[PDB]
């Protein structure tokens, strides 16, 4: 491991996290209209 | 099933804690080192 | 819902990482520019 | 209740959190330290 | 960004964290006691 | 609070989140299994 990996393995959990998060709450939308 | 969303978004924020834990122990050596010249001056 | 109340928390969670992520990156370059400050000499 | 253990993992995470931020101010402050004696000199 | 700041914002984020959890909690065992 | 103690109480929440982890998916699983 090393820093510059370190930066890079960081962003790439992170901008996961971010599109992880949208997708439950996509869902979570999707299924509010579903039983409206 | 959306439960088990959360659970991977807290298991891949437990992946980046390890990765900041890791961060913080070069550092701690790194600083530790630098005092130990220092100080053996 | 309790689902979206735990996906904020784990929002706010990541703020925090990104904090720690940013003051990590903070002393790894002083402590950088402490060694190169002391190689130099 | 599986929605309870979630919110437990993230409550032993927010611990983590909490320590690593005590690591990092622990470094802060030998880092200023080592780059106050330095400026000293 | 400044470590002042840093301090604050990251005992923000905490202060935060927690009251969600204990919100998250309560209509936990409100909702319980109403399926009971 | 100190470097050792640090790392140990590290190591301890770490392994015990996984185990955590792998507990509610134990029971969902399970849960799964039931509703078929």
């Amino acid at each position: 491991m090393t820093w510059e990996t370190w930066e890079r393995e960081i962003e790439n959990y992170t901008k996961q996290i971010y599109k992880i998060l949208e997708e439950s709450q996509e869902q979570q939308d999707r299924n509010e209209k579903d039983l409206l | 099933q959306q439960q088990n969303n959360l659970l991977r978004a807290i298991e891949a924020q437990q992946h980046l804690l390890q990765l900041t834990v890791w961060g913080i122990k070069q550092l701690q050596a790194r600083i530790l080192a630098v005092e130990r010249y220092l100080k053996d001056q």
